[PDB]
RNA sequence: AGGAGGGCGCGGCGGCCGCUGCAAAACCCGGGGCGCGAGCCCGGGCGGAGCGGCCGUCGGUGCAGAUCUUGGUGGUAGUAG
RNA sequence: AAUUGCCGGGAGGGAAGCGGAUGGGGGCCGGCGAUGCGCCCCGGCCGUAUGCGGAACGGCUGGUCCGCCGCUCGG
């Protein structure tokens, strides 16, 4: 079952999709799944309708990519790496496992953006926010 | 103020998508939307339009029609119908034909394959004939329906052979006073 | 209705719309029937340009 | 109404313009939104035009501010486009200042200021950031009081404020 | 019990209350309005004078069809006033209750004034009357709730 | 964070369409109802009468649904729903649902401070 | 007059995702907003035990009129008497 | 909710209410509005190569991570 077929089955309703404000122009949608970098309900970003996916979540930052020949076996579907180095070294590994490999090069900018937000979130976790970012 | 009808807007309606919700048909529509955008083929443009059509606008085609429309031109020619291929017991010889259709009956699929032919889907015809080269586009009989027999002029006007809507058939069901000269008139 | 049709063939469907008409007997008699609805004359180069 | 780009010449600027191929020039954070970077603008905004009735040494009436109505002598037009003015500070008490071209009226009375040095006065001199300013003001009036004394009654004219009175129509007055 | 107004000086004030008192609401509302900021001793003498027909009560609203007397001419130049005895006696009883409540608190009866007085409509009681042509019509009383707070200042 | 919206928000009408004659009758509510009487002044659009909503009043697509603080609102009920705005913290703000308790409001407000997500009603309850 | 499309709201059933004694539903408010609009979201209060959103499907599903039904309440009026 | 009392506020020459537009007064609000970002003296971590452990991508080469070493110096 290819990703295009899976997308049409899960597009309308989903255990991870959150919809709000009805079906007018007011509608706001998001996705809750991991391996969904921007948490957006779209084919490009969906963690359910794509064979190759990247997950950038904290724990230390865990990067996870899925194996294409292990779709039928969920227990071995995720190849996970845990990195505790400096940001640039982590940013280099994300570019290596996502861009240079040709494993979803279209996600290299969303993945680096999410790694920035996750690393920044961890930065303030150890030392509380001493300045607010309104400028 | 400018003198126009309905403001100049188009009042005719047409289908720009299939009314059905079949995901495999939605995937066919996406594929053929791409083909008519970037190949500019007249054949692909017709396929996309018929993929939107309703059930009564895509009549079934039988084997008898197919084996006669594809008579000598069954080598290097794929028959294309946007609809269903049904079987026909009234014929005995079935040549080897390449046929693509939305659906085959299990008797028609068996008849084609046993004769040496192939049954293709429209996603397979796109690989073989991306621009529809060396193909025969076919349609079933649009007006071979019992409903169409009641269409047209009213049954009670001269020169009309429209079917009436009668609950039963017999001598006591609409055969007197309007159907023969011995009772009034005969329209 | 006759005035409405003629002003459609001259493409004058709105007030203060303007067109160029070439002169012959066919067009002039069309113009005479819609005379109360229209102002026209002979343009010069400055007007055309 | 001159057409600068009237001819497809473009070479009177770069005559020896036959040159070689151009050589085109870690973020530490990624902004999650493709924001086009802000570089400095390479547009030249064509400095403002001086009113043709304002010439060096002409007299100006101030129309607004705390010195409204002060009759003041004009010196120079600064690079930003503000006019440079002095009172002079002795007669009417108006120091050296830069004024917008609006809020002044150019009269037809003129003063020669050729032998007066106004060079160190410029936009940087007025940068928002005084004893030496008193010296510069002091050394610019004595170079100008005499030329004011050269014309009869010009001293009492510069020391009086302009005002409109009953029946005065500003759109008919010559000034 | 919560009244509609707090004393704002609860130690220096006393209250009295009455629910479902069988006296016309419209008459008692005017009586309560006539003594709004009155001192306690002047209020008692005013209400006794009303009982004795020596001082009238001014009827300002609920006044249609009320006579003119000249006893009410001060503070009501048109003579519209009356002497509602039942409504005056009912208020007098409440004034004596609040007065004794103040004596228990030890506040002096002198320098006491009405800082709050309110008449609210109680649930109406039903009786009957008979009309021509065998018809029955309602015959209703309009009782009231009265609230009263005396304050020193 | 810093709002990404830069186009100015213009409103064609900061004023409600109150239902005609809802001032006259206590039982009539202000929610708009399209008049449909044959002689209706409001339906016939006589001048000086009540205005009727129509599609021409609609707001720019680029700025519609944006709050005055130049963010678009998303209602959350727990921490996990608030995590979904971390990649959209420049375009979306979080509002905690009305029935979420004070204990969980503390947790959402803490997590949103770490993630630099703006909460519109963080001082409530 | 009339037709049609797309949406808003009410109550169930099958599913999914949640909330709530650190205060649910309902109700109140010259509180703040979003939507052309039907409506929605939040704040403060009251209250003290339950409630919501999304997908599908179903219905005794939306009131200003009917000398409409039942109940409650005015002016008339402290009047006629 | 209709309707009523009180307290406080506002208006009123044979109705009032209503639409649009401002103003005067009030009641609200602070995501109502910023204080950070690049260069330098103080605090504090490691390439290159290695042994080892797991698990990847493409269709046999090459890849990342972690913990440990032993040279290294820029962060
Ligand atoms: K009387
Ligand atoms: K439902
Ligand atoms: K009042
Ligand atoms: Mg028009
Ligand atoms: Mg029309
Ligand atoms: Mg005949
Ligand atoms: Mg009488
Ligand atoms: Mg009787
Ligand atoms: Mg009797
Ligand atoms: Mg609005
Ligand atoms: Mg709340
Ligand atoms: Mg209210
Ligand atoms: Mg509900
Ligand atoms: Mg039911
Ligand atoms: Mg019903
Ligand atoms: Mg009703
Ligand atoms: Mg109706
Ligand atoms: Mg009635
Ligand atoms: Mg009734
Ligand atoms: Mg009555
Ligand atoms: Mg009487
Ligand atoms: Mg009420």
């Amino acid at each position: 079952v290819p990703g295009s077929l899976v997308w049409e089955l899960v597009k309308k309703n989903n255990c991870f999709l959150i919809k709000q404000f009805g079906n007018s122009n007011a509608k706001v949608q998001f996705s809750k799944e991991p391996n969904n970098l921007y948490n957006v309900h779209s084919y490009k970003f969906s963690g359910l309708a794509n064979s190759k996916t990247v997950a950038v979540q904290p724990s230390a930052v865990v990067l996870s990519t899925t194996k294409t020949k292990k779709q039928n076996t969920p227990a071995k579907l995720q190849h996970k790496t845990l990195m505790r180095k400096e940001f640039r070294k982590m940013a280099k590994s994300v570019k290596n496992q996502v861009c240079d490999n040709y494993y979803r090069p279209d996600l290299t900018k969303p993945a680096l953006a999410r790694l920035s937000a996750v690393y920044r979130s961890l930065q303030v976790s150890k030392s509380g926010i001493k300045k607010k970012n309104r400028q | 103020g400018i003198d126009l009808v309905a403001g100049g807007r188009n009042k005719r309606t047409k289908r720009v998508a299939p009314k059905s919700d079949d995901v495999y048909l939605k995937l066919l529509v996406k594929l053929y939307r791409f083909l008519v955008r970037r190949t500019k083929s007249k054949f692909n443009a017709v396929i996309l339009k018929r993929l939107f059509m309703s059930k009564t606008n895509r009549p079934p085609l039988s084997m008898r029609r197919l084996s006669n429309f594809m008579k000598g031109k069954e080598e290097k020619n794929i028959a294309v119908v946007v609809g269903t291929i049904t079987d026909d017991m009234r014929i005995q010889e079935v040549p080897a034909m390449k046929v693509t259709a939305l659906r085959f009956t299990e008797t028609a699929r068996a008849r084609i394959i046993n004769a040496g032919g192939e049954c293709l889907t429209f996603d397979q015809l796109a690989l073989r004939a991306p621009t529809g080269e060396n193909t025969i586009l076919l349609r079933g009989p649009k007006n071979a329906r019992e409903a169409v027999r009641h269409f047209g002029k009213a049954p009670g006007v001269p020169h009309s052979h429209t079917k009436p809507y009668v609950r039963s058939k017999g001598r006591k069901f609409e055969k007197a006073r309007g159907r023969r000269n011995s009772r009034g008139f005969k329209v | 209705p006759k005035t409405k049709k003629i002003l459609q063939l001259l493409r004058l469907r709105q007030i203060f719309n303007g067109v160029f008409l070439k002169v012959n007997k066919a067009t002039i008699n069309m113009l005479r029937r819609v005379e109360p609805y229209v102002a026209y004359g002979y343009p010069n180069l400055k007007s055309v340009r | 109404h001159t057409y600068h780009r009237r001819g497809l010449w473009a070479i009177k600027a770069k005559h020896g313009g036959a040159l070689p191929k151009a050589e085109k020039p870690e973020p530490k954070f990624y902004p999650a939104d493709d924001v086009k970077p802000r570089t400095v603008s390479t547009r030249k905004p064509h400095p403002t035009k001086l009113r043709s009735t304002i010439t060096p040494g002409t007299v100006l009436i101030l129309l607004a501010g705390r010195y409204m109505g002060k009759r003041v002598v004009f010196l120079k037009q600064l690079q930003s486009g503000l006019l440079l003015i002095t009172g002079p500070f002795k007669i009417n008490g108006v120091p050296i200042r830069r004024v917008n071209q609006a809020y002044v009226i150019a009269t037809s009375t003129k003063v020669d200021i050729s032998k007066v040095n106004v060079q160190k006065f410029d936009d940087k001199y007025f940068a928002r950031e005084p004893d030496f300013k008193k010296d510069d003001q002091k050394v610019i009036d004595a170079e100008l009081i005499k030329a004011i004394d050269a014309v009869p009654d010009l001293k009492n004219y510069l020391g009086a404020r302009f005002s409109l009175r009953d029946g005065d129509k500003p759109h008919e007055m010559t000034f | 019990v919560k009244y509609s107004t707090d004393p704002a000086n609860p130690t220096k004030s006393a209250k009295a209350m009455g629910r479902d008192l069988r006296v016309h609401f419209k008459n008692t509302r005017e009586t309560a309005f006539a003594l709004r900021k009155m001192s306690l001793n002047k209020a008692k003498r005013y209400l006794e004078d009303v009982l004795a027909h020596k001082q009238a009560i001014p009827f300002r609203r609920y006044c249609r069809g009320v006579g003119r007397t000249a006893q009410v001419k001060n503070r009501q130049p048109n003579g519209q006033g009356r002497w509602p005895a039942k409504s005056a006696k009912f208020v007098l009883d409440l004034l004596k209750n609040a007065e004794s409540n103040a004596e228990v608190k030890g506040l002096d009866v002198d320098a006491l004034y009405i800082s709050h007085i309110q008449v609210n409509q109680a649930q109406k009681q039903r009786r009957r009357t008979y009309r021509a042509h065998g018809r029955i019509n309602p015959y209703m009383s309009n009782p009231c709730h009265i609230e009263l707070i005396l304050s020193e200042k | 964070a810093v709002p990404l919206l830069t186009r100015k928000i213009v409103k064609k009408r900061v004023k409600h369409f109150k239902r005609a004659h809802s001032d006259r009758y206590i039982g009539l509510k202000q929610s708009w109802r399209r008049p449909k009487g044959i002689d209706s002044r409001v339906r016939r659009k006589f001048k000086g009468c009540t205005l009727m909503p129509n599609i021409g009043y609609g707001s720019d697509k680029k700025t519609r649904h944006y709050l005055p603080n130049k963010f678009k609102k998303f209602v959350v009920h727990n921490v996990s729903e608030l995590e979904l705005l971390m990649m959209h913290n420049r375009t979306y703000c979080a509002e905690i649902a009305h029935n979420v308790s004070t204990k969980k409001r503390k947790d959402i407000v803490e997590r949103a401070a770490q993630l630099d997500i703006v909460v519109t009603n963080k001082l409530a309850r």
